[PDB]
């Protein structure tokens, strides 16, 4: 079915590096240079107050829509990723359900400015105070902290491409039917990532990457805060949350 | 009972 479902040679690992970086370049959603350039476009105290005065449900709906848009690009990345479309549909869905949010969380560090602790949201850079109406400050600050720790790594676009491919191709996801096939694909992607770090003298980042448990906790907290919102505004979720968002985080 | 993922995966 796929070359990366068996033992890959060095030349084939080199080809995988190029492929993953290209699939990422084609589905990265926002270009890094556009995100970097807009860092000086910061929300005013008046604009921040405007977001803070928005209702909880309207802020939740806007964030769910923006998160859904980012997830759509991750689905495309997955689709272009070597071996992914050769896995069975159950496995494809398992991997995306568990991993899409995690890939989005990793990708978000590109949109985060560690210098002033702001993130790119709806055209400008705003701090965590921008999301006060949500009423989940512990989850917001934990996402900000995560983006802060990844930003400290000075990730290149190629590093993000290879690392997110690994976040997604995780043979430990509960419910995988063709586990060994995923295990082999993950191993080749690990080799691709580590080869690139070896080749660019960036192996020092290996011990600095977040523990796998960290992305899992962030995703679990999101699912939990969504259930609390769902109890308060059930018709909002049912009527105005994107269907893709509900399929992934509220069982349909 | 939404099923957007299979649609997205199937669309080419
Ligand atoms: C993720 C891919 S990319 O880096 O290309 C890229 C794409 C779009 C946006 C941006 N587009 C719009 C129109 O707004 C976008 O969607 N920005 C969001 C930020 C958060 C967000 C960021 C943190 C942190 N750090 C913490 C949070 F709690 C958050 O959600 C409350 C949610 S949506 C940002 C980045
Ligand atoms: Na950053």
């Amino acid at each position: 079915e796929n070359l990366y479902f068996q033992g890959a040679s060095l030349t084939e690992i080199e080809h995988l590096v190029q492929s993953v970086c290209k699939s990422y370049r084609e589905t990265c959603q926002l270009r890094l240079e556009d995100l970097l350039r807009q860092r000086s476009n910061i929300f005013s105290r008046e604009e921040v107050t405007g977001y803070q005065r928005k209702s909880m449900w309207e802020m939740w709906e806007r964030c769910a829509h923006h998160l859904t848009e980012a997830i759509q690009y991750v689905v495309e990345f997955a689709k272009r990723l070597s071996g992914f479309m050769e896995l069975c549909q159950n496995d494809q869905i398992v991997l995306l359900k568990a991993g899409a949010m995690e890939v989005v969380l990793v990708r978000m560090c590109r949109a985060y400015n560690a210098d002033n602790r702001t993130v790119f949201f709806e055209g400008k850079y705003g701090g965590m105070e921008l999301f006060r109406a949500l009423g989940c400050s512990e989850l917001i600050s934990s996402i900000f902290d995560f983006s802060h720790s990844l930003s400290a790594l000075h990730f290149s676009e190629d590093e993000i491409a290879l690392y997110t491919a690994l976040v997604l191709i995780n043979a430990h996801r509960p419910g995988l039917q063709e586990k060994r096939k995923v295990e082999q694909l993950q191993y080749n992607l690990e080799l691709a990532f580590h080869h690139h770090l070896c080749k660019t003298h960036r192996q020092s980042i290996l011990a600095k990457l977040p523990p796998k448990g960290k992305l899992r906790s962030l995703c679990s907290q999101h699912v939990e805060r969504l259930q609390i919102f769902q109890h308060l505004h059930p018709i909002v979720v049912q009527a105005a949350f994107p269907p893709l968002y509900k399929e992934l985080f509220s069982g349909g | 009972k939404h099923k957007i993922l299979h649609r997205l995966l199937q669309d080419s």
